[PDB]
């Protein structure tokens, strides 16, 4: 298949919560997709396994992928440093959209976020590159651990991840 | 400027032509003498960066000075940027973008923006930051010319 499928098994203070799978839109944003794909398999020797969702704001989104510093200050792409916004074709149309976190234009690393509502005001600013396929309810359960400022009440981890399909 | 409304909450007012005219006259009288510095601060109470810009941009003459001031400012902005890594997005609903160095100096920000930062809870004090940079540039001008 042109579009890969990846999974995250999510844990809460080490206890399994469930599985969330995502379709990656390699047919629209191949480079961004292959970054997340590769980070999810650990095939380069590094990636998401064991990292945490360090910022969750209920009603807005769940943000993770800082596997080097665990707090929003790190992360790294498979490209050997931050990479350009591939395009802004896909919109943040509702819950389950997967999109690249960034600190300004052309600074994509490994941090990403899963929308839990429509987030129109991000369009043109964050590259959308996938959607949740199974397990939206797991994402919604994750929002129960967040707060207005994003600090989480419990340690939300990707206990395992990889590719499916 | 942003002024304290005696019923609560900070409010914006249009730049004051009187305040302006008093600054302009300070500048025509005293030719970059050290007393300009406290006067600048005395007349820029609650100023937005756009207000400060208007105050500086109206000083007729002294183009060399004004351009040396610009350079101190643009320097200070660049430095601020280099010392404050941009906060990670995505931006939460209801939040305004954080100000960079060029935003604080009012060169890439709108008045609406500057209003929003300075009136936010708590205020993000772009006018006071800028004002410190401007004072630093004034120091340099007073040392050149006096």
């Amino acid at each position: 298949m042109v579009n890969p499928t990846v999974f995250f098994d999510i844990a809460v203070d080490g206890e399994p919560l469930g599985r969330v799978s995502f379709e990656l839109f390699a047919d629209k944003v191949p480079k961004t997709a292959e970054n997340f794909r590769a980070l999810s398999t650990g095939e380069k020797g590094f990636g998401y396994k064991g990292s945490c969702f360090h910022r969750i704001i209920p009603g807005f989104m769940c943000q993770g992928g800082d596997f080097t510093r665990h707090n929003g200050t790190g992360g790294k792409s498979i490209y050997g440093e931050k990479f350009e916004d591939e395009n802004f074709i896909l919109k943040h149309t509702g819950p389950g959209i997967l999109s690249m976190a960034n600190a300004g234009p052309n600074t994509n690393g490994s941090q990403f976020f899963i929308c839990t509502a429509k987030t129109e005001w991000l369009d043109g600013k964050h590259v959308v590159f996938g959607k949740v396929k199974e397990g939206m309810n797991i994402v919604e359960a994750m929002e129960r651990f967040g707060s207005r400022n994003g600090k989480t009440s419990k340690k939300i981890t990707i206990a395992d991840c990889g590719q499916l399909e | 400027p942003i002024v304290q409304n005696l019923q609560g909450q900070m409010v914006h007012q249009a730049i004051s032509p009187r305040t302006l005219n008093a600054w302009v006259k300070v500048v025509e009288e005293k030719a970059f003498s050290p007393e300009v510095i406290p006067m600048f601060s005395a007349l820029s109470e609650g100023a937005t960066p756009q207000d400060l810009n208007t105050m500086l941009n109206t000083v007729g003459g002294h183009q060399a000075a004004m351009q040396m001031l610009k350079e101190t400012i643009n320097e200070e902005a660049a430095e601020w940027d280099r010392t404050h890594p941009p906060a990670m997005g995505p931006l939460p609903p209801g939040q305004i973008r954080e100000p960079r160095g060029s935003d604080i100096a009012g060169t890439t920000s709108t008045l609406q923006e500057q209003i929003g930062w300075m009136t936010h809870n708590p205020p993000i004090p772009v006018g006071e930051i800028y004002k410190r940079w401007i004072i630093l540039g004034l120091n340099k001008i007073v040392r050149m010319y006096s």
